């Protein structure tokens, strides 16, 4: 009942997963002792952090945060450091520490030692694309990757089939402006026209019959984002299914 | 009865050329509880097994039937290196799946680490790694 400590987790699910605690000054506690440090003529308190630590709980273990901290000590604030985590696959929630040493401070003595540490679990838990008929998983073996400078270019779409009839379909990328709150009329026009031209496709009905290169020419920047327009077909009736996948910056 | 103390102890498409591969894994927990690495292995390149199956094999050459390598070579038709450690995640393990000397119907390689820094212990924790690879032949004569 001094500085009120939170830890917020956030799942980046393409890296580790990222957790930070925060510190904070805890308000409800600092008039408290206001009142008695005015009374001794003071204005604010002197709470000094000089231990601050986070250990991995287990049987035994530890971590360490990922930046730099010195020895701090702040009147009426807050802090907040971050430690990266291993991005679990399923089901083991992890736990953490998290000590600290908060010393109280007094006229040039009289320093109250104080300890705190709140052990809990660090579980706060709130690219393949599929086929979705029978599995054709598609990825880019580069995904996202692309510092391009309106040059060529060449991917590599990996399908990966039932390997059972493994020669079937056809990629296209259909240079077409999509034919569609006004302005959210012209937001989806500039979307559907810079989607729709800026990139070529040099390879364009490829007709694959398990790698493909798919070299591009790319004639206008910004980052594209998700590669709209880059479809399939295959021998049923509409497998037009996308990659959304891929991303580039042109610049 | 006389106990004693518990003791406090991705598939590849290489074609028929070079390549590299990268492992980082958690799955270390075997001394501590995973503090920290005991010693590295700068990127341990496994083409020595299939080279030493591949060559003296087809320079058997001798009468080929009587099976002077008289095991079943069924554990071969894989390669399996080794990393075995000395005394968090894996710290340095990569491996160059160079597929310019190999046979045209392998799988895989699956690697075992022995991730133990035990000394001596005869204890080492073992965990094995696979590949599941395939090869896409680019060339015949």
């Amino acid at each position: 009942l001094l500085n009120m400590r939170l830890r917020n987790i956030s799942l980046k699910s393409e890296h580790c997963i990222l957790s930070s605690l925060d510190f904070q000054t805890s308000k409800a506690s600092e008039q408290l002792t206001k009142k008695f440090i005015y009374p001794q003529e003071h204005n604010s308190f002197l709470k000094l952090n000089f231990q601050e630590i986070s250990y991995k709980l287990i049987d035994g273990t530890s971590q360490i945060e990922l930046d730099p901290i010195c020895p701090l000590k702040v009147p009426l604030t807050a802090f907040s450091y971050d430690s990266i985590s291993a991005t679990f696959k399923l089901v083991l929630l992890p736990k953490s520490t998290q000590p600290h040493r908060v010393k109280i401070t007094l006229a040039y003595e009289l320093e109250l030692h104080p300890n705190l540490k709140l052990p809990v679990r660090t579980s706060w838990e709130t690219s393949l694309v599929n086929s979705k008929l029978s599995n054709v998983k598609f990825k880019f073996i580069n995904s996202n990757i692309k510092v391009i400078k309106g040059e060529k270019f060449t991917m590599r779409l990996q399908i990966i089939n039932s390997s059972s009839s493994p020669l079937d379909l056809v990629v296209y990328y259909n240079n077409t402006i999509n034919p569609i709150t006004l302005e959210n009329q012209y937001q989806l026009h500039n979307k559907y026209r810079k989607i729709a031209e800026g990139i070529i496709l040099l390879s364009n009905d490829y007709k694959i019959p398990y790698f493909a290169d798919l070299r591009f020419i790319g004639i206008m920047s910004g980052y594209y984002g998700t590669l709209s327009g880059l479809k399939v077909l295959d021998l049923n009736t509409n497998e037009l299914i996308e990659v959304g996948n891929g991303a580039s910056v042109l610049i | 009865s006389n106990p004693v103390e518990e003791e406090a102890e991705k598939m590849t498409r290489n074609s028929w050329m070079m390549l590299d591969g990268t492992k980082t894994d958690f799955h270390i927990t075997v001394r501590n509880k995973s503090l920290s690495c005991a010693i590295n292995h700068i990127k341990i390149i496994p083409m020595n097994n299939i080279e030493q199956m591949l060559k003296p094999d087809y320079w058997k050459k001798m009468p080929p039937d009587d099976l002077y390598i008289m095991e079943k070579q069924l554990d071969w038709l894989s390669k399996s290196c080794v990393r075995i450690i000395k005394l968090i995640t894996f710290d340095l393990e990569l491996d160059n799946t160079a597929v310019p000397f190999n046979f045209t119907g392998f799988d895989l390689l699956i690697e075992y680490g022995m991730s133990a820094t035990d000394e001596s212990c005869i204890y080492l924790k073992k965990l094995s790694i696979p590949y599941e690879v395939t090869l896409r032949r680019t060339i015949e004569v």
